[PDB]
């Protein structure tokens, strides 16, 4: 059971270039490569990657090629230049995963047993998702379902490292916004923080429309049982939470009589100091 | 049946629907708190039973339909009142 | 402030006691933990100021 | 210049001290005769 | 046909492979190869960087493995892109950048093979704050040794990107090689996906950082601001004609006037507004 | 068995050392004052979870 | 080609236009400056269908940048004083992320709006003069001020009064040339008051452009006409007989000697 | 730009710094400091430290390269 | 090929030293003739049973 993966920011980048290498002839719309990593704890780390020649045909949709020979020797070279690094899994792109991914994963679990795949989104780069990591489990099934492979979820993030954030800050130099700017910046944090509140809402909007309609089979295990836990929270009981709002008056009180008065009086000093310096330099000009 | 709208249930509703006597509704709810399918509390001067409930189970498809309507009211409150904030604070946004 | 930040990002100087001066803008200085040295002067300092 | 402690057979394996710096184990160069590298002898030693 | 003011293009991944391989072997002067393309007469670009295994000799021509050369190139032809080598690099940790003795010997082999084969020297441990100490250099001949080296001509982009630094011009630099200009091939489809994905937090914008940690902070700052107001009273009621611009410079204390003023009041303003706006929006949204 | 010892040696080629010192006092929660066994004093920190 | 485009400047002749196209599609790196400049000169003030379209279509897929900088001035020079008809092209070139092509649009908005006090021009050109990130396009913003305001030279010292006092030298450089090209040959003494700290800058090349702009303003002006003539002739003579300045620092000085006595004191510069 | 000037100044003091001792004060913001490495130096100091903590002596922090008082 | 690589990685300039103690969590403390104390996670091209303080 893997806790989470850590995206070193060289690997994604090194997927973008190889998608751009074949992209002049790119019509396969997918690039499989090998995900090198550093196994630390239950938490996982990723440091490097490389590619592999890959083909696949939708006709019979099981005809494909992972070059074992290319995977042995080139990883052997990265072992020689760096003994710290080993394989932890693989990756592909083209955000809709395809039916073959059971076959690639169950093949190269004989290189690392708890292997893990990461889907990146090279063209989608817009709203809320950097990557995603999948994992395989095989229990009986459930209480009552037929057995299968069933790609499961591992939560993901983007990590960093000292002496690579230097390459982050120096290569961008573009907008260079700090978190400070507490009037302008924090309000916009509340703005687009809420623009994802309806974005996750419109996603949970669309899911129960197409399962109440009843197209896809209802996941009786987690897909609403975790929502059954969720939908009781929102407590808004009034007549004691109405009495939260003299603390609102208390938070107001420091703003009103302290910050409006002193800011006005200090700028009033700048009037008399200027009106003296105006005319006493004017009457001494002649 | 009432999803936390006014979840402070009165004792007579339990004593009628469970058809248990009035004096044993307290020993009945202390057992359900002892098992752990509910995490409420008990008043006795008013004999109203306050409810906080964390135990999940199946919901027959019909309760998704009511869950859709509550999610749609949830939609236009988030959507329209964000348009209020953005149009008000547009010039300090950048 | 930027002019203040650039001048502080600069290697520090050494302190050394002058024994006595040579001729033509040269002196005789042991630093602190080394041998003695015959070095050159800058523009603003003079032999007679030593 | 340094001083030599000893040598080993079939190879240089020269053990050399400074008495102020550290003690190195180094190789002979090309311009030497390997006979006159007797022990306790002051010898000219490269910097690199 | 002779040199001008050139330009060096480096890819975004190339610089990241430099600093990572330098940070890995920080004591022992790591070594690697540089793979790019010669696009014209006098602008060079590089797309790719792969390193070298550590040799016991050090940074020299003996650290180049020819069987690790050709077989690594054998793989990159059939996968990704085949292209010609255009140079090399190493790391020099003890100083910023200048070609040393064994540096310049292996350069002569490369310029005998290639046209230019530009060297690259990077200190990994000096680059800390927000800038990188990277510079690329290129050896000169002995035919113009009593003449002016770097034969540069009709351009005006030579005075930038560095003046020759004195820790670098005390060695070779001038009458031995020349310095060259380096900018970055900054691209889209990489820039925003590095920016938005590295610094991001969704639900942080409407958290509360509570009240029990926050009313205590509002409690504290007002108390010394009261004494700051008492110190603000003291200078205002003073108001003497002791040449008050000279009276202020003989009363410097890194203190009151206007600097130790409303700066605190601005922090008291911004903290409570972001606290109360987050409080009012959360009552609005949720039921 | 011989190839096992060779691959252990290829693993055994990155012991860039560690510096032995002693903690003099605690400055803050993540700042300390240490000193080398023959060298100067420093202000340091820990790794992550020490 | 530079000689052919200059002698046949403004002809809109088809035969010189045709062989300049097949010169452009040679795809050599070093004649790209040669093809692009002459292709604009034969199509100066034309607003042709194929001229703008082929040049703006060619200026993205190429691999060099001398090919781009020749076509940068060339598509700026194919339109001249249209004053409203370039606005779709002005919006198109600046919205692109090519830094040379954004710079090329800044020379295009200069040449389409010559001598007119357009409020929309001075709003938009100053807007990208603030917010843009590349230094070269920021210069061509603040260099284009004299091209749109030389008819009324009085506003130019007032608007470049604080443009000469930015933090980067690139804005201060194009500020100095803007004094040189707005006011052509006036004995202003207000711009000369501005140029005196400009030639006393820490950075070398902004002093260089200050020396050239001081040379541009005071050709054929005696000491009785304005009292700053012989002050700067010996200032030019000081820095040219100085030893410890840059070649960059003295390139403007020897050029200022060439400007100040040009034509044997018989000709002048006057865009008006 | 005034905030980025504040940021790059106020992260000069979060470095694994070396420890020295204050020895003498020359003038405004320039002093002699002796290090625990010996070999007495002469550096410029910051613009932040209140100067009432350096009267004959102080345990002080020093930069690695520029060796300034921090 | 591995033994050839170890052959070219045993340079010449062997800095002699002194081993003071040995630990496990394989671990050893090294004092050089520069009188500097070092610590290792990995010993190297020897055997720990062949060594001693
Ligand atoms: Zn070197």
């Amino acid at each position: 059971a893997v806790q989470k993966v850590v995206v070193h920011p060289l690997v994604l980048l090194s997927v973008v270039d190889h998608f751009n290498r074949i992209g002049k002839v790119g019509n396969q719309k997918r690039v499989v490569g090998v995900l090198l990593g550093s196994w630390q704890k239950k938490v996982l780390d990723v440091s490097n990657s490389f590619a592999v020649p890959f083909d696949e045909d939708d006709k019979d949709d099981s005809v494909w090629f992972l070059d074992h020979d290319y995977l042995e020797n080139m990883y052997g070279m990265f072992k020689k230049v760096n003994a710290r690094e080993r394989i932890v899994g693989w990756y592909h792109t083209g955000p809709k995963l395809h039916k073959n991914d059971i076959a690639i994963n169950e093949l190269m679990k004989r290189y690392c047993p708890n292997s893990v795949l990461v889907i990146i989104d090279v063209k989608p780069k817009d709203l809320g998702l950097p990557t995603e990591a999948y994992i395989s489990v095989e229990e009986v099934h459930d209480d009552g379902t037929p057995t299968s492979k069933t790609f499961e979820h591992v939560t993901s993030e983007i990590g960093a490292e000292e002496a690579e954030e230097v390459g982050v800050e120096h290569l961008l130099r573009d907008i260079k916004d700090t978190t400070v700017g507490t009037l302008s910046q924090r309000i916009t944090n509340q703005v687009h923080g809420l623009k994802g509140l309806n974005s996750k809402l419109l996603d949970i909007r669309s899911y129960l429309e197409k399962v109440a309609t009843g197209k896809l089979p209802i996941n009786h295990q987690i897909i609403y049982q975790l929502q059954d836990v969720f939908n009781l929270l929102p407590d808004v009981s009034l007549q004691e939470f109405v009495k939260a709002f003299y603390l609102k008056t208390n938070d107001q009180m420091v703003v009103v009589y302290l910050a409006s008065l002193i800011r006005s009086v200090v700028a009033l000093h700048n009037l008399i100091n200027n009106k003296i310096a105006n005319r006493d330099a004017e009457k001494k000009e002649g | 049946t009432r999803p936390a709208n006014h979840r402070q249930l009165t004792f007579e509703e339990i004593a009628k629907s469970a058809k248990i006597t009035v004096n044993e509704v307290e020993l009945l709810v202390m057992k359900a708190l002892s098992v752990g399918l509910v995490k409420g509390s008990i008043d006795e001067v008013d004999k109203r039973v306050h409810m906080t409930w964390v135990q999940p189970r199946v919901l027959d498809l019909q309760q998704i339909k009511g869950m859709k309507d509550r999610l749609e009211f949830w939609c236009t409150d988030v959507k329209s009142m964000e348009m209020l904030v953005e149009h008000q604070a547009h010039d300090i946004l950048t | 402030l930027r002019e203040e930040l650039q001048l502080l990002q600069e290697q520090g100087s050494y302190v050394g006691e002058v024994v006595r001066a040579m001729d033509k803008k040269k002196v005789l200085v042991k630093v602190h933990p080394e041998g003695k040295f015959v070095v050159d002067v800058d523009k603003n300092i003079d032999i007679n100021d030593v | 210049c340094t001083k030599i402690i000893n040598a080993d057979s079939e190879d240089p394996k020269y053990i050399i001290n400074v008495k102020q710096f550290a003690k190195f184990v180094v190789d002979l160069s090309d311009q030497v005769a390997p006979t006159d590298i007797e022990e306790g002898m002051r010898v000219g030693v490269d910097r690199n | 046909a002779v040199d001008t003011a050139e330009q060096v293009y480096i890819s975004s991944l190339a610089l990241l492979k430099m600093l990572k391989h330098g940070r890995a072997g920080v004591p022992m002067e790591v070594m690697g190869l540089m793979l790019g393309e010669f696009v014209d007469d006098y602008t060079v670009r590089v797309i790719d960087v792969f390193a070298m295994p550590q040799s016991g000799t050090g940074v020299s021509v003996e650290a180049v493995d020819p069987v690790f050369q050709a077989k690594m190139l054998d793989m990159l032809k059939q996968t990704g892109r085949p292209e010609m080598v255009v140079g090399w690099y190493h790391s020099h940790p003890g100083f910023g950048c200048w070609l040393s003795g064994v540096d310049i010997n292996t350069q002569q082999s490369f310029e005998a093979l290639s046209e230019r084969a530009v060297a690259v020297v990077v200190d990994p441990i000096q680059s800390v704050k927000g800038k990188v100490v990277i510079d690329a250099f290129r050896l000169i001949n002995a035919n113009m040794m009593v003449l002016g080296h770097e034969p540069r001509q009709t351009t005006s982009n030579l005075g930038h990107l560095n003046k020759p630094s004195i820790q670098a011009l005390i060695h070779g630099l001038n009458r031995h090689y020349y310095s060259i200009t380096i900018n970055y091939r900054k691209n889209e489809l990489e820039q925003k996906m590095l920016l938005n994905l590295h610094k991001k937090s969704w639900m942080e914008g409407l958290t509360l950082q509570d009240y029990s940690e926050h009313c205590k902070h509002n409690e504290s700052v007002v108390k010394e601001m009261l004494e700051l107001a008492k110190n603000y009273n003291k200078a205002v009621e003073e108001e003497d004609k002791m040449t008050p611009e000279q009276l202020a410079i003989k009363n410097v204390g890194k203190q009151d006037p206007k600097r130790h003023l409303e700066e605190h009041v601005d922090v008291l303003m911004t903290s409570n507004i972001v606290q109360c706006l987050a409080a009012m929006l959360d009552t609005v949204v949720f039921k | 068995k011989q190839y096992e010892k060779s691959e252990n040696d290829l693993k055994a080629l990155q012991s860039v050392g560690q510096i032995v010192g002693e903690v003099l006092k605690q400055l803050t929660e993540e700042k300390f004052i240490v000193k080398a066994t023959n060298g100067p004093r420093y202000v340091v920190g820990c790794r992550r979870q020490l | 080609s530079l000689g052919l485009g200059l002698a046949a400047m403004g002809t809109a002749r088809q035969d010189v236009y045709d062989l300049l196209k097949t010169n452009l599609y040679q795809d050599d790196a070093v004649t790209g400056e040669a093809a692009g400049l002459a292709l604009g000169l034969v199509m100066l003030g034309s607003k042709n269908a194929q001229a703008i379209e082929d040049m703006v279509g060619y200026a993205q897929e190429t691999q060099h940048e001398k090919i781009l900088r020749g076509l940068a001035v060339g598509i700026a020079l194919v339109m001249y004083g249209r004053m409203e008809e370039a606005d779709a092209l002005i919006e198109s070139l600046c919205r692109d992320k090519d830094p040379i092509l954004r710079r090329s649009g800044m020379y295009t908005v200069a040449m389409a709006y010559c001598g007119s006090g357009n409020n929309k021009a001075i709003r938009r050109l100053l807007h990208v003069a603030v917010s843009d990130v590349n230094d070269d396009v920021r210069r061509a913003a603040v260099e284009s001020l004299g091209f749109i305001l030389f008819r009324t030279p009085e506003q130019c010292p007032s608007v470049v009064s604080l443009l000469s006092e930015s933090y980067n030298p690139h804005v201060r450089y194009g500020a100095a040339m803007a004094l040189g090209i707005c006011c052509a040959g006036t004995g202003n003494k207000e711009a000369i008051n501005l140029l005196e700290p400009m030639t006393n800058d820490p950075v070398n090349y902004v002093r260089q452009g200050a020396l050239i702009a001081s040379a541009l303003i005071m050709i054929q002006q005696t000491e009785i006409t304005c009292p700053k003539v012989n002050q700067f002739r010996q200032l030019y003579s000081k820095v040219i007989n100085d030893k410890h300045d840059d070649v960059m620092a003295k390139f403007g000085a020897i050029l200022a000697q060439g400007i100040l006595d040009a034509g044997g004191h018989n000709v002048t510069i006057s865009l008006q | 730009e005034f905030l980025h000037a504040q940021e790059e100044v106020k992260r000069i003091q979060s470095i694994p710094l070396v420890i020295g001792q204050f020895l003498e004060a020359v003038d405004q913001n320039t002093a002699i400091v002796g290090s625990t490495t010996g070999s007495n130096y002469y550096v410029r100091i910051l613009s932040t430290i209140d100067r009432e903590l350096l009267k004959p002596n102080a345990s002080v922090a020093l930069h690695k390269h520029s060796n300034a008082l921090v | 090929e591995n033994s050839e690589k170890i052959k070219v990685n045993k340079t010449l300039p062997y800095l002699v030293s002194n081993v003071i103690e040995l630990l496990d969590v394989k671990c050893a403390v090294i004092k050089t003739s520069t009188r500097q104390t070092y610590f290792l996670p990995v010993i190297g091209l020897v055997d720990a049973e062949k060594l001693k303080p």
